[PDB]
């Protein structure tokens, strides 16, 4: 679930 | 929160304005198709959409209120629900074909090229000639998908995303009223929308299994963004 | 049809008199529980509470005009998730726990007797924990219940009377819709706690659809696992799930 | 089919 993280942070 | 304040035609116009965009299709495996070329065109599609989609999410009035963790939790529950009713939508003047992009338009004897597609073709087009039949409004289509990103995952942890979940409901019959529709009529319809979203829900459930046959099959390498949103449904 | 002419208060006694009985299960207390032991009575209890639903089916106002392969087609679509509502139903007032049976009240921690199951058990209760924040009503339920029969399968059904047979479905489901909101208007809810109430009660149906899809699998993996004998009838609704 | 016979008993 670390890529979704990622994009929802930029 | 910052989504209850805000009226129904503006909850309606911020929606409207985060809808994300149409992309198109690789036009690099533009020959008739086999298994793999087609599912390698859904796979690079889908992957695109989904970057889209959680910048789309955000944009959602209340969504950006709820924590990193809840973010994660509704988005991996409703990607493919979301991804579906946004295919369905799109393909709604198109009958008997679906529109995954513009250059990119298929029926259902293009869908049996791919093992097990077929079912999960016959049920997308089931869908769209349903919202067809009630003539479904882009103001209604956008909060039905609204709609799935709280809703599909909620019961899976709250309090905050009922009350947002109400507001569309509150939106939903502002529009319905606006157009003319009766007190009966807008509960009625209401009730025709929401009922929907449990076939869509069927049609995710069974598109997981089916994206999860051919990971084991490997017929097309998954990227890892979307690798990693079909082990949260395993 | 029968449907059509009838009432709201007519629909709701119709439908709270054909409710199926609640039905007592082999357990004894006396020994402790397994896999193939629990499996094995909560596959007896769905065989016996499947056989009761069927002809509670032919009581629901409308199913009878349907054509018997339709009402197979509904059945065969939307049985577990017409068990899971009314085990959620029944399990209401027992924070934490599943009543399966009177004498059959299981934790989430029994639950993991089996495998997979604490999954759908824990959504099992979030749904019972869901119905009891919303207090639902009984006559909430039997509509609830009434609609997963005329909705789950009716979106896989070209003739234009196969068009009236399934206009005539949709026909039905105004009108349960229409005694949903003929019920919170009793309550003294005001027209905007109509809606969303109505709402909220459909937006459930979508969860059940999940944890009978979810619980679909559940039981796919066992039948060919073999852990637990399945009944003749509970492999004939799983292989129309395929 | 145990479901259509179930189905049609009168
Ligand atoms: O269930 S599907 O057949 C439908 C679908 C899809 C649905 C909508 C899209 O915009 C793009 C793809 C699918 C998809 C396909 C490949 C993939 O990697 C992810 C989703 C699968
Ligand atoms: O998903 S379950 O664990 C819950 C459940 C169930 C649900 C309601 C019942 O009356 C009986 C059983 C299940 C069930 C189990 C076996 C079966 O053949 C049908 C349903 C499975």
């Amino acid at each position: 679930h670390k890529i979704l993280h990622r994009l929802l942070q930029d | 929160s910052l989504a209850l304040s805000l009226t129904a035609d503006q909850m309606v116009s911020a929606l409207l304005d985060a809808e994300p965009p149409i992309l198109y299709s690789e036009y690099d495996p533009t020959r008739p198709f086999s298994e793999a070329s087609m599912m390698g065109l859904l796979t690079n599609l889908a992957d695109r959409e989904l970057v889209h989609m959680i910048n789309w999410a955000k944009r959602v009035p209340g969504f950006v209120d709820l924590t990193l963790h809840d973010q994660v939790h509704l988005l991996e529950c409703a990607w493919l629900e979301i991804l579906m009713i946004g295919l369905v939508w799109r393909s709604m003047e198109h009958p008997g074909k679906l529109l995954f992009a513009p250059n990119l338009l298929l029926d259902r004897n293009q869908g049996k090229c791919v093992e097990g597609m077929v079912e999960i073709f016959d049920m997308l087009l089931a869908t769209s000639s349903r919202f067809r039949m009630m003539n479904l409004q882009g103001e209604e289509f956008v909060c039905l998908k609204s709609i799935i990103l709280l809703n599909s995952g909620v019961y899976t942890f709250k309090d905050h995303i009922h009350r947002v979940l109400d507001k569309i409901t509150d939106t939903l019959i502002h529009l319905m009223a606006k157009a003319g529709l009766t007190l009966q009529q807008q509960h009625q319809r209401l009730a025709q929308l929401l009922l929907i979203l449990s076939h869509i829900r069927h049609m995710s459930n069974k598109g997981m299994e089916h994206l999860y046959s051919m990971k084991c099959k490997n017929v097309v390498p998954l990227s890892d963004l979307l690798l990693e949103m079909l082990d949260a449904h395993r």
